[PDB]
């Protein structure tokens, strides 16, 4: 997964 | 001057036909008519650059996996390269948007944070794949955006705005990703979920925060 | 710029997502001239389907909001840039056929496998054509794929996947193109049958699936 | 589903 935020 | 309900048009239709190159430029022109930017436009400006950065780090992970597991492996660091310099370009766009016209228009305290994490964000992209000369400057500019940011979004921002908490998710990994400071980073992601625990938006990124503390120990 | 410099280029490409590149690179490697391997022919097919698939995708969905006012113009216009990308894609393939590909073809399952990349790109030139325009372009793709139909009918088994391939988008041909159901049906059972009577290694898996491929169009259409 | 051959 990602560590920073979702923003896509 | 261009139409801008109609680039916001275009750039919705851009959005769904899955070609964020095009909602880029659409959103970049909004911006360049100097304008404050509305909710909905900051938000696809936002949305438009995250995927189209998205596609290169993606792309840029891959092949230098591949270049680590290999004259093959002459030609995968050619290749990165030139993903790199793509980057590049991206993300020196995005940021000297955020310098020219956004951060300087921004008239809430919610929007100038919202531009400086970005700023925050941008200057990190540059530093995944920075040289090392030019790549001390390239995080420091990264670290004063997330700095300014923060203490805006304390004085102004409960400790529950989604905004702020997406801030000190960001900011978090980029203690640990970028400066290699773990301590810091966990200090200042449980320092913000703990903040946020007194005062269903903000509980998604509350959750980032914790898996994220979870996996740093 | 070796052409196996290229075709690894190509490959890391791919794996990056990056298809536009992969298809630049196999498109240089078309022009220097000489004919292509197994691998090379692949490699070009993967870049420019991917490359073209995109912008069909895209253009679907901007078709289907402009059919749902000055936002139904914005629609419209998009589209037509959209069209636009698309028919220069798709005719920069089949001039690298016409060029290079098919008239070097020694390998007559080559020569079957480019054939139906003409049909497949007519198609995708017809799914979007409006006017006198489409008749013409119909004809070439229908044209292609009787050749290389013609062709894999004197120098392939029913069951070789390449001659399966061709009988599937050649029914899709007929079923989107043509609006021929009953055309469709019965291209796509004929080469089902004979393929099922035939079976008696190692593309098993491709001509199966193909089979499998074969029979749901057959369940959807009847 | 697409009708057509699917080359990845």
């Amino acid at each position: 997964r990602k560590l920073s935020l979702q923003e896509r | 001057h261009m139409d801008k309900n109609e680039l916001v048009q275009k750039a919705k239709l851009a959005e769904q036909a899955e070609r964020y190159d095009d909602m880029a430029a659409c959103m970049k022109s909004v911006t360049e008519q100097g304008a404050e930017l509305s909710n909905e436009e900051r938000n696809l400006l936002s949305v438009a650059y995250k995927n189209v950065v998205g596609a290169r780090r993606s792309s840029w992970r891959v092949v230098s996996s591949i270049e680590q597991k290999t004259k093959k492996q002459q030609m995968a660091r050619e290749y990165r390269e030139k993903i790199e310099t793509e980057l590049r370009d991206i993300c020196n766009d995005v940021l000297s948007l955020l310098e020219k016209f956004l951060i300087p228009n921004a008239s809430q305290a919610e929007s100038k944070v919202f531009y400086l994490k970005m700023k925050g964000d941008y200057y990190r992209y540059l530093a995944e794949v920075a040289a090392g000369d030019d790549k001390k400057g390239i995080v420091d500019q990264s670290q004063q955006a997330y700095q300014e940011a923060f203490e805006i979004s304390k004085k102004e921002m409960q400790p529950t705005h989604p905004i702020r908490l997406g801030l000190a998710l960001n900011f978090s990994v980029f203690y640990y990703e970028i400066l290699n400071s773990p301590e810091k980073a966990c200090s200042l992601a449980k320092t913000a979920f703990d903040e946020a625990i007194a005062e269903k938006d903000s509980t998604l990124i509350m959750q980032l925060l914790r898996d994220n503390l979870t996996l740093w120990t």
